[PDB]
């Protein structure tokens, strides 16, 4: 079965075309074509969100399909197969649902376990470093399948920070011990 | 967010695989989701609509829900042999099953296979289940007698044949003795000839254990009237679907009895546990209505099957399947959607009492509830002579007979009516398993309608009623055959009655 | 036009999808054929869900519906055939002959679904129909262009009373009259025309001052609730474009409600009160709102209620009891009693014995017959436990003329030859007004109490007193 | 190969499985989930497709892991039967409970197994003697019926079917079989004392009854496999062993009950008061499983907790379908302070026929049913008006009435202790006699206390002695 199944309706479809691409492999080369349409689709305003969205037929659907096909002749095929699956189902407002489902399933494939460490402000690069090599040198990422961890910068976390992936977090952030301390003294 | 049976991950991925499966979206299909006794199989875009499918299994299955594109297939076995992604191929019949005079001293089920193993039916025909019914041009008039044996029944509230009845009444208050009792007398006519003068009786048991219509044939084996019954059954066991299907090819085997002209009688107990049946099917269909827990389109279920009983005309060959309904009543409960239904379609009520059947009346008829509409045509011409202040007697015998219980200072007229009545009620009781001759309930009602037991203590009726038959069979043996040969009362005939019955009065 | 056709997606039940291409949808209301070897099905459309694929209800039965299958759409609401010609010929619910005489049609169909008339349009009547029942006239009278209801129990005769009025009145009135009968059963609906072939209303020689359109219940839900409206058009046809007067019949309309209940069931609408269509109230309404006297014509319907479980708290009945002008009630104590009519009068109220409407004199006469009777009911109770000698002087007199006049309501029917045998009597407006009045005066009070009993008029009751004297 | 799969949902106790094999268990099959508390049965129910089955779960649920290993049992659960279940309690699963370790299995069948057949039935006829005397007179039990009590207070119904068994099993020497599902476990323990003190169970001796206990605690999924396993222990005495059996399931609401507690979760949409859309179906299938087959004679005691006493419930009505005859046991009767409380004008028996029991017989009960229909009719107009102020005729049948009424109580046995009583049983010839004498007047002449809680004829003049004393 896929590497990480997410569930989920809308993955149905990502399940569906990751095992699709499986077998016949190049599943890289499909993610990168539809990757590189969806960010056009994106890019073109009318057909960005304003013919994502339903108000078409199947066969007015089916006429934007041709003309997705002509912004990159030649996809991969298997993603111009699911070009007519979502016509036929009339689904194109989970398309970028879709792509975005199919990005997890391919890097779960690569392995690349992309990460976050949550914080307040933006941290140094001594700091990314240092956590991105304990990281690597953690059970949590053993190494084998690759780490990409991603710092992002949150307001609403009042300093510290949180290292998350894979569902195991560890939680040191300044917000939330100055929560505990000053509820353990309104007692 | 939209969810297709469509996307189902095995047909998704075969999509955008590009290659994907015809034929098998014809006259094939892959079962895909099962339970319930409910499939729900992915193909079979060439099935017709209540066509029977052969699950690879080698369970057959109707289909009633043809959805966009999956087609849900009624189970007509367990589930335990049926499992997911089997092959399923198109019968390409609706059901049908095999209808013939062979069906005559046989037990069968549904799908017309002897249960009673009393091996191979012989078939003289095969129909389908739906027949719809015989138009208003078929139809002729009712004008054939049919006589119970019970003699409130034949008096108060006559059969004939073609005509709707509906048995109504709490449940197991021996509901099948009412019903048996017809079929014992429609032993009179079985020993005579005429065939078409014969109801040939088919007894529908649906949601029944074995046990209960094993004894149903034991009886009826006893009184030797299994030689001249059909009894289609659907035990409680039989499938959900092969109890749904089975009053309507019960149907089919009684239009083959009217398509030879030759009238028979079809006992539909109960059609409440048909009802249940499809309350269960329905909602594991999905099939959306509660109906206040049953589902709407019950009553068209019903109503197209009862129409289907009717006398047709003699360019028909004067054939005529009548029907009797039988219904339970939870707690007498008559505004429950199916019993009220039910009531519209009939062309009779024949409520029965329980606490009358306590009372001693056994069987007992709520006469007050029951109606027979069409009435009087089917009713021997001397009997309605008879009985035709029977029903006024009773209905002041009811009014007055509340004032009675409370025993005020009788008015002279009500205590009249209240020894008459007493009477009356008594003289109607009825013994189970005992059919009387109709030449022989002339007697009883003229006796009683003529006042002449109103006299005779009211302990003592029972015994009189015994011993009066027996005096005319004694003596006036010349008057009953008068009474058989012509079903009508003389003046010379009536006086003749009235002064063995004068002669009878001290015994 | 071009044939739009439609592809089935799903059979389940009455409701059959049907899957029409773009820019070819059809419109709410209309009505799709699909070809079958059943002649045509008819599907009403009912509602459009979207991408093309309208639900649908159907009106045939919809056994062995192969997926796919080509649906045409005639493009409106089903078209019924409307002439002189339907008088006297019997078409089914997608009006089509069953009488089996071939081709009925003038040079006119309409849709079964029509506008109610305007404010405008309607014009308020005061004529007085006469029925020629007596307890009918004096009690409840009812009146030309009104719209008459017959509740009452489970087909108490029920049948037989409507038998009755168009044995009498449709001969007696020049108007046209129309039958329609909603699922009646198949027995009844033989013995309906086997009698008006006997009565001769319909004669198949000559016209017809009636037309019929027997429904029977056989037919899915779906047929069975836009029978009523098919019916109505041919009396509107009647009303409007042969300018006519008309005397409507329907039967029975707790019929139109469950058939209703059905498909709302069926098109998944959340069922209210006793199961009840939660568009129950909309339906009535339309299909009563569209009888009306108007200044084009006149109908006057006679509309069979059925009480369920003779319980008219139950809403089905209590929705129709305010849509109808003159309220009757048939009474199974009353036919028990032996009284046929069966009409209990102290529970019938019409609301057109308006004093002014029918005259003082008829109001004050039917006021004292109306007390003197309420009177006796009141008085049966002490009558049959306290005794009946401690009752007064005048209430003995009051008591005396009050079973004749019980049994004075007591008159036979023409149409119960057949439930009786005792020829009918058709009596005047006048007469019974004034055979009444002598009644309460006790100028017949030297005649036998069941001289009254079922016998037409004051001069029948003379004559059977004479006849009870020999 | 055993089929392996995870645990994808872990809905209540309704948990779901996904194998990764493309080997699929059918439906009723039974997989085992490995539990470090021990194992946990889980049998198959749905196919929901996408290889994700949806399985009843039999054993109390908690600590489980969604991704869990299972494993295929195949087939349902195959108890291990033999003369070796005879003492011995076992679980659903089969174990012995009682610790009397594993039993030495001869034949292990599936739970499920397809109802015998129209041919395989024959009707039997034969008089079962009850010696309680209302059973006699009203509600002639016969030998391989089907008994019914439709009791609302279980305090009762549990002492019913014990009275129950001290008469009939102790008579009866073939084998029996006490499946007790959902029922107390307090009271379960004082029917094993008591069984192995009655020497009926023999523990060291040999037992000529096996019993199966299934606790009113035990997840609800277990409690609808327990009736399965208890019909087959007796389908292998009926069957396998040719022997006559006896059969007692009480209380066989509870198989209704856990059966509407599964239904929602299950997916299905549930039908009218609560009660599963698939009662017919269940129940038809249990109560044909129950039989008396030309094999073999089993006579099958069913208890059914009328919930609110609303026999109009669907449920309490789908189980007067399959019995033969029913002896419902009312509150009222109970406030009355009767015991037994069978109701005595909803008591009903196929064998109540003249043919069966005599004509004789069949008039006496004809009278005392009467009597009382007239008295309960009454009821109203003695409230109203004084019952002095009643005709003379009706106070006569009222006084004899009210004596009826109380000639209707007979002290039980087994509740010799609760009653306070010193138990009577008494004669069927002996009933009969002594109501047709109490019909006839002849002892209405004596106190109405005198028939208050006591036994037979001779009973009432020694009380009395007492009375008058």
């Amino acid at each position: 079965p896929p590497p990480v199944r997410l569930f989920g309706v809308e993955g149905t479809y990502a399940t569906a075309l990751y095992q699709a691409a499986a077998k016949n492999s190049s599943i890289d080369a499909a993610f990168q074509s539809l990757q590189k349409v969806e960010s056009t689709v994106k890019k073109n305003p009318k057909l960005g969100h304003l013919l994502l969205n339903p108000a078409l037929s199947l066969k007015d659907r089916n006429s934007v399909i041709d003309a997705i096909v002509e912004t990159h002749k030649n996809l991969d095929g298997y993603v111009v197969n699911l070009l007519k699956v979502l016509s036929e189902n009339n689904r194109l407002g989970c398309f970028e649902k879709i792509a975005s489902d199919f990005g997890v399933l391919n890097d779960a494939h690569n392995g690349l376990l992309k990460g976050t460490v949550t914080s307040a402000e933006p941290l140094d690069p001594k700091s990314f470093k240092r956590i991105e090599k304990a990281l690597s040198a953690s059970k949590l990422v053993g190494q084998g399948k690759s780490l990409k961890l991603e710092n992002v910068v949150k307001p609403e976390i009042k300093g510290g920070l949180i290292v998350e992936l894979g569902d195991k977090t560890v939680d040191l952030s300044i917000s939330t011990k100055i929560q505990k301390l000053n509820k353990v003294l309104e007692d | 967010t939209k969810a297709q049976p469509t996307e189902v991950s095995s047909i998704l991925e075969e999509r955008i695989k590009g290659v994907s499966d015809e034929a098998n979206l014809n006259e094939t299909g892959r079962v895909l989701a099962v339970g319930d006794g409910i499939a729900r199989v992915f193909g079979l875009n060439n099935i017709q609509a209540e066509e029977l499918v052969e699950f690879s299994s080698g369970v057959k299955g109707m289909a009633l829900n043809l959805e966009p594109g999956q087609v849900g297939i009624v189970l007509f076995g367990s589930d335990r042999l049926v499992k997911e992604g089997e092959l399923v191929k198109r019968t390409g019949n609706i059901v049908d099953v095999p209808v013939g005079p062979g069906l005559l001293g046989r037990v069968v089920d549904a799908l017309g296979n002897p249960i009673d193993g009393k091996g191979p039916i012989d078939a003289a025909g095969r129909s389908r289940a739906q027949v719809k019914a015989p138009g208003i041009l078929p139809r002729r008039s009712v004008h054939e007698p049919v006589q119970t044996g019970l003699k409130a029944v034949d008096a108060l509230v006559p059969i004939g044949r073609g005509q709707r009845e509906l048995i109504i009444g709490d449940r197991q208050t021996g509901k099948t003795a009412v019903a048996l009792d017809t079929i014992l007398n429609q032993k009179r006519w079985n020993n005579g000839s005429d065939e078409s003068k014969k109801l040939y009786c088919v007894y529908v048991a649906v949601g029944q254990k074995r046990s209960t219509v094993a004894q149903l044939v034991q009886t009826l084996e006893q009184h030797d009237a299994m030689k001249y019954s059909i009894i289609v059954a659907a035990t409680a066991s039989e499938a959900a679907p092969l109890q749904y299907l089975a009053p309507f090819t019960a149907a089919s085997i009684g239009e083959w009895f009217r398509d030879n002209g030759k009238h028979a009688l079809i006992v539909y107990d109960d059609l409440s546990k048909q009802a249940v049946a499809y309350r269960q099917l329905s909602l594991l269909l999905r099939r959306p209505p509660g109906r206040e827990a049953y589902p709407g389109d019950v009553f068209y279920l019903h109503s197209r099957l009862l129409e289907r009983a009717a006398k047709l005309s003699e360019k028909e060959g004067s054939g005529s399947l009548t029907a009797l309904p039988v219904i339970e009543t939870q707690g007498g409960d008559v505004s429950a959607y199916i019993p009220t239904n039910v009531i519209s379609i009939t062309d009779g009520q024949i409520f029965l009492e329980a606490e009358l059947f306590y009372k001693g009346i056994r069987p007992a008829i709520n006469v007050g509830l029951s109606v027979s509409r069409v009435g009087s045509a089917a009713q021997v011409k001397a009997l309605k002579q008879v009985a035709g202040s029977l029903k006024l007697f009773l209905a002041q015998y009811r009014e007055v007979a509340a004032f009675a219980q409370f025993g005020s200072d009788l008015d002279a007229s009500t205590k009249q009516t209240l020894v008459r009545g007493e009477r009356l009620t008594q003289l109607l009781k009825q013994n189970q398993y005992s059919p009387l001759a109709t030449e022989e309930q002339v007697p009883l009602i003229y006796a009683g309608v003529n006042g002449h037991l109103d006299g005779i203590e009211l302990s003592r009726i029972g015994e009189f009623e015994s011993s009066f038959l027996s005096y005319l069979k004694s003596n006036h043996n010349e008057l009953l055959t008068e009474i058989r040969e012509k079903g009508e009362l003389s003046k010379e005939l009536l006086a003749s009655l009235k002064s063995a019955t004068e002669s009878f009065v001290a015994t | 036009s071009t044939p739009i056709t439609g592809k089935v997606t799903a059979v389940i039940g009455a409701i059959v999808d049907v899957h029409f291409e773009q820019s070819e949808l059809p419109a709410i209301l209309n009505a799709l054929e699909i070809k079958t070897p059943q002649g045509k099905l008819v599907l009403e459309v009912a509602q459009h869900l979207g991408e093309n694929t309208v639900r649908t209800i159907a009106m045939d039965g919809t056994e062995g519906l192969v997926r796919g299958e080509k649906v045409l759409d005639t493009g409106g609401p089903i078209s019924v055939p409307v002439g002189r010609e339907t008088l006297g010929r019997i078409i089914n619910v997608i009006g089509e002959p069953i009488d089996e005489r071939g081709p009925i049609k003038s040079k006119l169909r309409k849709p079964i679904h029509a506008d109610p008339p305007s404010f405008a349009e309607q014009s308020t009547s005061a004529e007085i129909l006469e029925t020629g029942i007596k307890v009918v006239d004096l009690l409840a009278p009812y009146a030309r262009g009104g719209k008459i209801g017959l509740f009452g129990g489970a087909g108490v005769g029920k049948t037989v009373f409507i038998q009755e009025l168009i044995n009498n009145i449709a001969k007696a009135h020049g108007g046209f009259s129309v039958f329609t009968g909603v699922g009646e059963r198949t027995r009844e609906g033989n013995d309906l025309y086997r009698e008006m072939k006997e009565t001769g209303v319909i004669n198949l020689e000559g016209e017809s001052k009636v037309a019929l359109v027997f429904g029977q219940m056989n037919e899915p839900p779906g047929a069975r609730a836009r029978v009523a409206l098919t019916g109505l058009t041919i009396a509107e046809y009647f009303r409007d474009e042969e300018g006519q007067d008309v005397l409507l019949f329907i039967d029975n309309i707790f019929r139109f409600t469950q058939a209703g209940s059905e498909v709302s069931a069926l098109l998944g609408r959340i069922p209210s009160a006793v199961g009840y269509q939660p568009t129950l109230a909309t339906d009535m309404g339309l299909l009563q709102e569209r009888i009306t006297t108007t200044k084009k014509g006149s109908v006057t319907s006679v509309q069979a209620v059925y009480v369920p479980a003779d319980d008219l708290t139950d809403p089905a009945p209590a929705t129709t009891f305010a849509h109808l002008d003159a309220t009757t009630v048939l009474s199974r104590g009353i036919s028990e009693l032996g009284i046929y009519p069966a009409v209990d009068p102290l529970d019938s109220k019409s609301r057109l014995l308006d004093a002014a409407v029918v005259g003082q004199e008829h109001y004050d006469v039917a006021s004292k017959v109306q007390e003197t009777l309420q009177t006796y009911k009141s008085l049966q109770d002490i009558i049959a436990i306290l005794g009946m000698d401690e009752l007064s002087e005048q209430d003995k007199l009051t008591v005396e003329r009050a079973r004749k006049i019980q049994r004075f309501l007591s008159q036979p029917f023409a149409v119960a030859e057949v439930f009786t045998g005792i020829p009918g009597k058709l009596v005047r407006l006048k007469d019974t007004v004034a055979s009444f009045k002598a009644v309460l005066e006790g100028k017949y009070d030297n005649i036998p109490e069941h001289a009254f009993y079922m016998v037409g008029g004051i001069e029948d009751v003379v004559a059977k007193a004479e006849k009870l004297a020999a």
